[PDB]
């Protein structure tokens, strides 16, 4: 059975730094791309971040780039998620995603728990 | 004084390559030597129908000028089954460099 | 591709042979067939076409 | 859709000029002998018109 | 390589022999369209192309011309008038691995 | 164009009746020959029945003669399956197969999405 688990997080004032892990057990890391999403309290979803094993490393929202960055290990099987100066705007829930494909070109997307960020100003 | 590959300046780049052959192994000696000519190398290339024909022949010659006035046949050599297309050619020579 | 799964999603080595004849020379040959010649008897012979 | 006209598909040799042929046994496309058994190497040679 | 990568390898100047590929029996689908099966031996050609690559298995009817798929459609496409042969094996042995 | 899909199957004790429909839309089911196919995980597939219109109208492996039945209804045009009898061996993906030509000599096998099918003794 595939399980994924999201470990980190918290309030922290601004400046500070994070580093958020996701372990998933049944099935390695190393496949086409795992997905990092972002839900603020009474705001909309939208696509933050994504890291890749072909192709292109990683892409990134528009927002996040040059200020967070994100590693994989298949040994132990995890991905570690730092982030480095954070800001106000990025107090949100973090949800960790990976796609599957079925029998009948259906895709199932196994959805993470996610973890609490706030950040003070 | 031994002489060893150190330059080959004949292409910067082998892109797509779709034939190679290697012929028997040897070893040629290398060194520069002085005198009168002494080997006749005589070889016919042909380029029909998709085939490179390569006719050679090797005479010793006991001379300082001209062609020997004796008679030779020139035997077949290779066949290329390549079909590439050809108008022009050109002559590789190995230069030399000492002090 | 996981131990549990299906046949149909089990992994499968594919390769595809495509032939292609052109205003050039034909490289790739198949095997010859061979037969043991037979001397002083009116026989019919096929020596390299 | 009408399949009910059928044509042979594979055969061992050529027909013959006007020869009829209306065996419906399996033709051994491989070395396994079909003895009336599809399978791989083996199928029916008719096939129905689309 | 992946099937969006798969890897193209040319053949040519060699003796290719097909009756221990056809009489192998290890390989699950075994499919040429355009060619004999059992000519393939008695046939010389220009130039081959190896096309390798992996899929599923309810995938590999879709390597043949005309089939439509993910596969088909994004990865690779095959003529309608495509002449070559189309040969799967399963590789569980080989491409087992834990999780 | 052709579309098959299968109902039934499922898990039984052995020695006893269960019934497979083929519900095929697109075309009739007369035509030159209809066959029933079972794949297990870790074997090749191999021809299990057949069903033709011309000459002998039913072909069976020779180990299953007299324990498997086919027929066909052309008024909904459904194929029907009915297995008595059944071995522990018999536990595999069943699919019904269909024939069809194309206009470039190009033959297409189509099947249904197949129904699973386990004997316990
Ligand atoms: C790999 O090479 C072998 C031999 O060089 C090929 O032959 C078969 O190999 C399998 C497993 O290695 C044996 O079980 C068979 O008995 C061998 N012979 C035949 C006729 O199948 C083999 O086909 C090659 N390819 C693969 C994918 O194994
Ligand atoms: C001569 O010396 C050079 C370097 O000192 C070496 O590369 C070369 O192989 C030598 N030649 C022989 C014939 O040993
Ligand atoms: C390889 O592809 C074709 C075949 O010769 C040719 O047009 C091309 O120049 C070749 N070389 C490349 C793509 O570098
Ligand atoms: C050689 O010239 C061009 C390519 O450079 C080609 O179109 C032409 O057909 C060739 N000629 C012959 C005689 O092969």
């Amino acid at each position: 059975q595939v399980q994924l688990v999201e470990s980190g997080g918290g309030l922290v004032q601004a400046g500070g730094s994070l580093r958020l892990s996701c372990a998933a057990s049944g099935f390695p890391v190393y496949r086409d791309r795992m997905a990092w999403y972002r839900q603020a309290p009474g705001k909309e979803r939208e696509w933050v971040a994504a890291i890749y094993s072909a192709g292109q490393q990683t892409r990134y929202a528009d927002s996040v780039k040059g200020r967070f960055t994100i590693s994989r290990d298949n040994a132990k099987n995890t991905v570690y998620l730092q982030m480095n100066s954070l800001k106000p705007e990025d107090t949100a829930v973090y949800y960790c995603n990976v796609k599957d494909v079925g029998h009948h070109y259906e895709y199932y997307d196994y959805w993470g728990q996610g973890t609490q960020v706030t950040v003070s100003a | 004084k031994s002489w060893m590959e150190s330059e080959f300046r004949v292409y910067s780049s082998a892109n797509n390559c779709t034939f190679e052959y290697v012929s028997q192994p040897f070893l040629m000696d290398l060194e520069g030597k002085q005198g009168n000519f002494k080997n006749l190398r005589e070889f016919v290339f042909k380029n029909i129908d998709g085939y490179f024909k390569i006719y050679s022949k090797h005479t010793p010659i006991n001379l300082v000028r001209d062609l020997p006035q004796g008679f030779s046949a020139l035997e077949p050599l290779v066949d290329l089954p390549i079909g590439i297309n050809i108008t022009r050619f050109q002559t590789l020579l190995a230069l030399h460099r000492s002090y | 591709f996981q131990p549990t799964n299906g046949v149909g999603y089990q992994p499968y080595r594919v390769v595809v042979l495509s032939f292609e004849l052109l205003h050039a020379p034909a490289t790739v040959c198949g095997p010859k067939k061979s037969t043991n010649l037979v001397k002083n008897k009116c026989v019919n012979f096929n020596f390299n076409g | 859709g009408n399949y009910n006209y059928l044509y042979r598909l594979f055969r061992k040799s050529n027909l013959k000029p006007f020869e009829r042929d209306i065996s419906t046994e399996i033709y051994q496309a491989g070395s396994t002998p079909c003895n009336g058994v599809e399978g791989f190497n083996c199928y029916f040679p008719l096939q129905s018109y689309g | 390589a992946s099937v969006y990568a798969w890897n193209r390898k040319r053949i040519s100047n060699c003796v290719a022999d097909y009756s221990v590929l056809y009489n192998s029996a290890s390989f699950s689908t075994f499919k040429c369209y355009g060619v004999s099966p059992t000519k393939l031996n008695d046939l010389c050609f220009t130039n081959v192309y190896a096309d390798s690559f992996v899929i599923r298995g309810d995938e590999v009817r879709q390597i043949a011309p005309g089939q439509t798929g993910k596969i088909a459609d994004y990865n690779y496409k095959l003529p309608d008038d495509f002449t070559g042969c189309v040969i799967a094996w399963n590789s569980n042995n080989l491409d087992s691995k834990v999780g």
